[PDB]
RNA sequence: UCGAUGUCGGCUCAUCACAUCCUGGGGCUGAAGUAGGUCCCAAGGGUAUGGCUGUUCGCCAUUUAAAGUGGUACGCGAGCUGGGUUUAGAACGUCGUGAGACAGUUCGGUCCCUAUCUGCCGUGGGCGCUGGAGAACUGAGGGGGGCUGCUCCUAGUACGAGAGGACCGGAGUGGACGCAUCACUGGUGUUCGGGUUGUCAUGCCAAUGGCACUGCCCGGUAGCUAAAUGCGGAAGAGAUAAGUGCUGAAAGCAUCUAAGCACGAAACUUGCCCCGAGAUGAGUUCUCCCUGACCCUUUAAGGGUCCUGAAGGAACGUUGAAGACGACGACGUUGAUAGGCCGGGUGUGUAAGCGCAGCGAUGCGUUGAGCUAACCGGUACUAAUGAACCGUGAGGCUUAACCU
RNA sequence: ACCGAACCGACUAAUGUUGAAAAAUUAGCGGAUGACUUGUGGCUGGGGGUGAAAGGCCAAUCAAACCGGGAGAUAGCUGGU
């Protein structure tokens, strides 16, 4: 099934009356706008091309500008895809909202992870320290060897080294949907999902089960 | 967050008063042992007419601890101590036959009803 | 923002009563065992107030049985069935964290009369 | 990592940093317009604009809080008798900032700090 | 004048 | 670490490459003194955005 | 190799083999069940902490599903150490007449390097992709992940004289590991509030500020974070290994194989997550933009002058949960991008001034007061200036199909 | 004799090691009325001095200083021709 696109709002709780606080993020979900439709004939493959929110008009530049008047809706802030499976079909300018949503019972949520900036192999990797003192010296943190010795005398790709860690897409797997709220557009899944506050994420209904 | 080298009070009766954690059993490359959890003690000071000596290396529960037990609401229950009650190697039914200070609804298992019996309070 | 302010506000309780650290309070929760449902009661002295709207929590201290405890109740939580300050107590800080280190006749607080 | 973090750290300790913008907001005061470093102009706006606040309510125990901040009677005395009522009607943007260009010593951009009513 | 890893002792005798 | 073989000024010219500086894309003319100046910086005689804004 | 290839052990990071320690599949059993013995397949993941000792090894204590055997300069000192063995001191035992000597012992004893190249981890510039440009994709390929305990039901059933006690399947809940996050419990919070010692200063009292590790301490917002709390490992499919077969001759029988057919594992190809058209084999879809004149010549994918400057981009500025720098994201007056301001929230804890009680330190009232950083909702007060700059003028040849 | 600054020294650790320094810095450390420490001057000379003894010190040099000389020692050895 297809998915839909949101902004992460924010964490709170919910108590429930057996008196348990479910920790939820709160995604914002409105109005998706379905622009473009691909099929087998023309593109070889099924997809919906979805729009959401609102851009400005002196920023929409006249390639997106032209797009979405092609499909007769307002421009938003972005455009995602979603493969479509076989049984479901939809058209071109159409909304869809999380009561599509509301019948499900866990979903996958995509996000960019925030960015730490270059870190280290403590940070990254979970390498460990060596000892802060009995003599070491100017080796605390640094990450080690890094190899063998002549044979092969190289060092292997994939090796586990310092870089850029975070902002980054990351999915997170079969979170359960305590909430469906239809009139405020909002989704309350229970867990935290990657990004920041204000941020867009894709939200599908989970593929493991 | 009870580990290896850990110095626990006694809350039975047993002629303990002071023992050490020197293994948490039950799992490999394990770390802590929480409320409600098994662990291998060696006593290190004893009553003298006690059911227990020094130098016994035996099991026992940990009941309480510093740390704390998190409640599903979010709460915590904290207490100024670590205390354990002790346990035979292989009945790993209690030795004393009273236990002080308060315990919590964590050990209610049929494991420990023997101790949620005894106990003062109940938490 | 406003919807987690909206969504908390909708979820927050009507009738907390006002207390103050240094004030000794007793607390009504619920406790769950077998299928009964039933009040347990603790009393001590709230040492730590943290206002954060629904994500209020409140930290109370006993001497039980010889042994110091510390709860922490979340105070909109409904587990949390009932608030009642006993007695008010007349303290110069937000936090009384010496009431840990101290015991017996030192920790005593003085009564707030107004 | 700085997410959301505010003030810059100008390469001095904190007490460095303290002094010289209390030594700045009182220059600043007394000229009307100084000529400084770019991220000093605006840290000194941070600093200054809120003095101007306080010297808009005007009493004696607000004259004593600027007297802490700006440790100087003749800073304080100015601030509460012509910068209160000349910024009475104006909410905030005490301070302009114009930008003009690069130190002969070490290349930095230089910018000008003042009033807006000057 | 030389180098002190080449005056020094463990360091120069390093295989012996 | 030292070199094991002296790098070439083929080598050299090519960690240079990058060296080049960029020269300002375009200059100001003011709408009162008419002067050339950097974008968003006052300029030599002290006008910015047609308003004389320093003296002297 | 002596115009030098640094040695045992520990730490840090590993990677490969399979002669498999666990988990997985099976044959035989002197296999009743439980637990085993032995052999065959199988390298996906996993594969102890401490005492002694310089130790690798070993012994011992207690765990675990298990605590695998080996290669890698007995991996790894331009990554750390320096306990051992290796200089110069000194002593013991023994040997020597002696200087001295002991894989005998004991106490003490300088470990350098700013990385050119290859490699690896990240991140950009140029050009190409055949008119220019803005997006969204397809997926050749590449990587990550792949562990498992225990309890309960089936069932005290099958099996067994009893003791004991299942296969197959299902449910729950843990350990280690990994990703994400900050709502909670916490840590930090030298940018917020207060207590206080010494001293100096603001003319002095009162009030404040500087300096003493933030002077010492007590709390603590936002952010970062773990000990906190969400999720994960799969199911399924395809082709198989050992193994089990069906039909069936060669060999009238028999036979799993020769023809034909079906099962069969954590290994293999997918399924799950991420990168990914420099995939030069440079792909697809949608949209946007440019429809002037003239002159020379080695007359062709030629050069030159005037007019023209689009879509878009760059630059500049305000900046950001983005960031070493580039880069990426938001905004530029038709504006909430930042600072300020207003209101709130949070934190601290009842400011200063004044009055009252007291001889006085001090206490009480005004008073949950004052102040309050990065937070939340707002607001054009200040700063984001009109422009200028790069990018062009319909886009080659040949051959097929369509319209005409 | 004891605790502790000046002053004398140099036990441990980190930094530095093409250094700030051809032996130091920082934080701790030992002696500190004595077999103490220090300023000016003098004396002892190289198979010699001096040595509360380490083959230690004698001008950043010590199992025999430095300087000039025999001297273009010698080199069955290495490099070059
Ligand atoms: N490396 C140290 C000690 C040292 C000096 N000279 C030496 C000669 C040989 C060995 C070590 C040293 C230094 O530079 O100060
Ligand atoms: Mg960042
Ligand atoms: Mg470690
Ligand atoms: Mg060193
Ligand atoms: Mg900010
Ligand atoms: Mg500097
Ligand atoms: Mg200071
Ligand atoms: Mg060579
Ligand atoms: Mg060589
Ligand atoms: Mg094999
Ligand atoms: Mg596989
Ligand atoms: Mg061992
Ligand atoms: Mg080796
Ligand atoms: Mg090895
Ligand atoms: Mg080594
Ligand atoms: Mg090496
Ligand atoms: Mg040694
Ligand atoms: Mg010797
Ligand atoms: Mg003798
Ligand atoms: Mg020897
Ligand atoms: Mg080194
Ligand atoms: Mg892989
Ligand atoms: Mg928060
Ligand atoms: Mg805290
Ligand atoms: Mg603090
Ligand atoms: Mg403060
Ligand atoms: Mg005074
Ligand atoms: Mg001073
Ligand atoms: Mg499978
Ligand atoms: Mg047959
Ligand atoms: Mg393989
Ligand atoms: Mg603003
Ligand atoms: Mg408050
Ligand atoms: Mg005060
Ligand atoms: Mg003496
Ligand atoms: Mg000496
Ligand atoms: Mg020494
Ligand atoms: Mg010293
Ligand atoms: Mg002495
Ligand atoms: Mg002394
Ligand atoms: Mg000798
Ligand atoms: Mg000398
Ligand atoms: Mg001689
Ligand atoms: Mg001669
Ligand atoms: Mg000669």
């Amino acid at each position: 099934m297809i998915g839909l696109v949101g902004k992460k709002v924010g964490m709170t709780r919910i108590f429930t009356e057996d008196g348990v606080s479910i920790p939820v993020t709160v995604i914002e979900v409105e109005a998706n706008r379905v622009t473009q439709v691909k099929d087998l004939a023309n593109d070889g493959y099924r997809a919906i091309q979805v729009t959401t929110g609102a851009k400005k008009a002196n920023r929409v530049t006249k390639p997106e500008a032209g797009h979405f008047a092609k499909a007769g809706v307002e421009a938003g802030r972005g455009l995602w895809e979603f493969r479509l499976a076989e049984g479901e079909e939809f058209t071109v300018g159409q909304s869809i909202s999380v009561e599509l949503f509301a019948d499900v019972k866990k979903v996958d949520v995509t996000g960019t992870s925030k960015g730490k900036g270059f870190a280290g192999t403590v940070k990254r990797w979970n390498f460990r320290t060596q000892d802060a003192t009995h003599g070491n010296s100017l080796s605390h943190r640094v990450p080690g060897s890094i190899g063998q010795n002549q044979t092969p005398g190289k060092v292997f790709k994939g090796k586990k080294m310092a870089g850029q860690m975070g902002n980054e897409r990351v999915t997170v797997q079969s979170l359960d949907v305590v909430r469906v709220d239809a009139e405020r557009n909002l989704l309350l899944v229970k867990g935290a999902v990657p990004g920041a506050t204000g941020s867009d994420l894709i939200v599908k209904p989970a593929v493991k089960a | 967050m009870i580990q290896e080298q850990t110095m626990l009070n006694v809350a039975d009766n047993s002629g303990a008063r002071r023992v050490m954690c020197i293994k948490v059993l039950g799992g490999s490359h394990r770390r802590y042992a929480g409320v409600g959890d098994i662990i291998k003690i060696t006593i290190k000071e004893a009553i003298p007419r006690g059911k227990v000596k020094k130098g016994d290396v035996l099991k026992a529960v940990v009941v309480r601890t510093k740390k704390g037990v998190r409640r599903p609401d979010g709460s915590v229950i904290r207490f100024d101590g670590n205390a354990c009650v002790l346990l035979n190697n292989n009945s790993e039914q209690p030795i004393g036959t009273r236990i002080f200070g308060p315990v919590t609804r964590e050990l209610r298992s049929e494991k420990f009803m023997k101790i949620i019996s005894l106990a003062p309070e109940v938490l | 923002s406003n919807i987690i302010k909206q969504l908390e506000q909708e979820q927050m309780k009507q009738d907390v009563p006002s207390f103050r650290p240094g004030d000794t309070v007793e607390v009504k929760v619920w406790v769950v065992e077998g299928s009964k449902k039933r009040l347990q009661a603790f009393e001590g002295v709230v040492i730590a107030i943290r206002n954060r709207g629904l994500h209020s929590a409140f930290t109370v201290r006993k001497i039980s049985n010889g042994e110091g405890v510390e709860r922490v109740f979340q105070t909109h939580s409904p587990v949390v069935d009932s608030i009642s300050v006993k007695r008010r107590g007349a303290v110069r800080k937000a936090k009384l964290y010496y009431l840990r280190e101290r015991t017996g006749k030192a920790a005593r607080i003085k009564e707030r009369l107004n | 990592m700085r997410h959301r973090k505010s003030g810059r750290q100008l390469n001095r300790n904190s007490s460095h940093r303290q002094a010289m913008f209390r030594n700045m907001a009182g220059s600043l005061v007394r000229h009307e317009i100084i000529k400084t470093t770019l991220p000093k102009a605006k840290e000194l706006r941070r600093v200054v604009e809120p003095l101007i606040t306080l010297a808009k309510t005007d009493s004696v125990a607000n004259r004593r809080l600027a007297f802490a901040r700006t440790r100087d009677n003749e800073i304080v005395a100015k601030l509460f008798n012509e910068l209160g009522p000349r910024f009475a009607s104006r909410a905030g943007g005490y301070t302009r900032i114009l930008k003009c260009g690069f130190r002969a010593g070490d290349n930095a951009p230089m910018a000008y700090i003042e009033l807006v009513d000057r | 004048t030389s180098k002190w890893f080449n005056i020094d002792n463990k360091i120069v005798d390093h295989r012996p | 670490a030292v070199q094991q073989n002296k790098p070439t000024r083929s080598k050299r010219g090519m960690r240079r490459s990058h060296d080049a500086l960029t020269a300002v894309t375009s200059l100001s003319v003011d709408k009162t003194s008419g002067e050339k100046h950097l974008r968003h910086h006052i300029t030599a005689d002290g006008y910015y955005r047609g308003r004389k804004v320093i003296a002297k």
